[PDB]
């Protein structure tokens, strides 16, 4: 939030050490507002607006269909967890340990350990 | 009974995506203009470190909720520029080049219904995708639907005229293609008026989306009282406490202040945790009904809407998205008298996949989704044993093409 | 590697080990010292059995995930589109790793494609002849029918297709002469 | 469930030869067209 070489003045705010282009490219790493950073071109860090991928127009009629012939068999990677470790913590050997009067104070939450 | 009449109608479901995310400073909010309290903030760093963590957790998350949800192509699809789709309009859907905005006219009706916190530290982070870049994904849905259907989320491009393509919905429910061809003036004005009654019922519920909205800045507004309060002392303000007492007996009082702080952000960043699982159990359903309502024709009762489901239309909303699903209900009723099989010369004739019917003077044969009264043919019965060994079988004559064919 | 920092924190103290304060201090006077450790160790107990139920509920709502596409994308075709990876899935192989599941889907993508002048009717003899499951299609002068996925040019005959009513109930419908293989066998 | 059927036409469908097929036999059909012409 603070209004302002290579000064640039966006509604994400304010990058010291970008040029402007008048090119759009796809989104590298994010910033905000839809803005996205790189290091293209001799390439320097630049600022330029997000693509949101190949804008083509679908012809469409009234007495035409499009049949498929040729098919490819293509394999994916899908990556889900199951499960984590396992920690126990106790609670008189982590706090107190060889004191005597450590484990006086603790009887008063002891239902907290519980 | 058989239904002699369909009608179609549009149901409206709210499913909220992502929120607004914060910034709580961890040393702004608790410090202030003193010099004694950021010495007394190194013992308790590391609690700062935690709840630094956990915030941005949550900011980073909402970001990878709307690359779910409004981010299942690839591919920027435009409407066409032919408004020919015989007999149904669609202009509602689409953006008007009138707005100043790329979104449609339902889309601006929707956010004129939705309707001073840095100064201590708690700034808004901005979102990813604004308000005219989640317009560009929900118009191509829309441009792909009427152009493929569903050949354009999964593979390549496929073009296929509305005309027939709205005869492939119903096969997966029951209804045959003769339906449509015979009422295809009927549908076009149920569709259109369909349409006219969401778009007056929605300009006059959302408060779905509204009530996340309350909830953030209810909670915002709750940590601005607790700079008021003293936490068991008699003063809430850092210079106060050392301008009546002196510094060697004021450490027993600023840190009644810090710690009485800690509880109080402590609680916030719980509660932030607990809320982010409804939101990112929230967005994992809306991606569900994007990428199978939307994308296909899915046969699951009761998830696309409350009927068959034939069709849907996403629509954008502020932190949000609502659907538009074509539900296919049928309408009235009427009484006859059904036959488990039919027996003629001692030949039990099975039906392939519908119920015999009887006007009363002379038995049919039709299915269980339009009232057809069609001639008992060899072509749509045929013969899997004798009428001995099936109980309770009616006796009546079978029709046969191929006599008068060889005479 | 958080709750070892916290054994050497004072939390706004003097010393952080339980042994140094009662060697300088005595008990009578060292209370107001231990309370201090205490309590700034319970709160990050307390923090950390609170981190850890958090992510318990996202690992059991992951869990529920992972098993439906055990039930539905490997046990059985599932019809799910877009539920099985990215296209018509066909069968999956399951695969063991640490600490999580590795998923080999079979998607069908199709690749080609051409475009060819299609009829939603056919007239011949007064009758509007509709398709069962195939499409019609044309090549510039004959009219053929095939899949919807798959191409192949097959002649118009009446056991693919079937009568309802005459031709004067449809707005577009062209007309073609159907082959009928069942006339020549009657001759 | 087990439901033997007579090989008839009415049932299959003719594709190509039977020289692209690898694994193929050889039986005769009954053919149910040919008694009910005659």
């Amino acid at each position: 939030d603070v209004n302002c070489s290579n000064v640039f003045q966006t509604r994400a705010g304010c990058l010291i050490g970008a040029e402007h282009v008048n090119n759009s490219y796809e989104c590298d790493i994010p910033i905000g507002a839809g803005i996205c950073a790189s290091y293209q071109t001799s390439q320097s860090i630049i600022a330029y607006t997000m693509s949101l991928g190949a804008e083509n127009s679908v012809a469409y009629s009234n007495n035409s269909i499009a049949i498929p012939t040729n098919f490819t068999i293509s394999v994916t990677t899908e990556i889900l967890p199951v499960s984590m470790t396992k920690t126990s913590v106790d609670c008189t050997m982590y706090i107190c340990g060889d004191s005597t009067e450590c484990s006086n104070l603790l009887l008063q939450y002891g239902s907290f350990c519980t | 009974a058989i239904p002699t009449n369909f009608t179609i109608s549009v149901t409206t479901e709210i499913l909220p995506v992502s929120m607004t995310k914060t910034s709580v400073d961890c040393t702004m909010y608790i410090c202030g203009d003193s010099t004694e309290c950021s010495n007394l903030l190194l013992q308790y760093g590391s609690f700062c470190t935690q709840l630094n963590r956990a915030l941005t957790g949550i900011a980073v998350e909402q970001d990878k909720n709307t690359q779910e949800v409004f981010a299942q192509v690839k591919q920027i699809y435009k409407t066409p520029p032919i408004k020919d789709f015989g007999g149904f309009n669609f202009s509602q859907i689409l953006p008007d080049p009138s707005k100043p905005s790329k979104r449609s006219f339902i889309e601006d009706l929707l956010f004129n219904k939705v309707t001073a916190q840095k100064f201590n530290g708690l700034t808004v982070l901005p979102p990813l995708l604004t308000d005219e870049m989640i317009a560009q994904y929900t118009s191509a849905l829309l441009a792909g639907t009427i152009t493929s259907g569903w050949t354009f989320g999964a593979g390549a491009a496929l073009q296929i005229p509305f005309a027939m393509q709205m005869a492939y919905r119903f096969n997966g429910i029951g209804v045959t293609q003769n339906v449509l061809y015979e009422n295809q003036k009927l549908i076009a004005n149920q569709f259109n008026s369909a349409i006219g009654k969401i778009q007056d019922s929605l300009s006059s519920a959302l408060g779905k989306l509204q009530d996340v909205v309350n909830q953030n800045a209810q909670a915002l507004n709750t940590l601005v009282k607790q700079l008021s309060s003293n936490f068991g002392a008699i003063s809430s303000v850092l210079n106060d406490i050392l301008s009546r007492l002196d510094p060697p007996e004021a450490e027993v009082q600023i840190d009644r202040l810090i710690t009485g702080r800690l509880q109080s952000l402590q609680t916030y960043v719980t509660q932030q945790l607990i809320r982010a699982a409804e939101i990112r159990a929230s967005a994992n359903l809306a991606a569900t009904k994007m990428s199978e309502c939307v994308l296909g024709q899915s046969k699951r009762v009761d998830f696309c809407g409350k009927g068959y489901h034939l069709m849907s239309f996403p629509q954008s909303a502020p932190h949000g998205v609502v659907f538009l699903h074509v539900t296919y209900v049928p309408a009235q009723e009427k009484n006859f008298t059904t036959a488990p099989a039919i027996c003629h010369d001692g030949k039990a004739h099975f039906p392939r996949e519908g119920v015999f019917v009887s006007n009363g003077t002379h038995w049919f044969v039709t299915q269980r989704n339009f009232y057809e009264p069609q001639i008992i043919t060899t072509d749509n019965t045929f013969v899997s044993g004798n009428c001995d060994v099936v109980i309770g079988i009616v006796n009546n004559t079978v029709y046969d093409p191929l006599q008068p064919e060889l005479d």
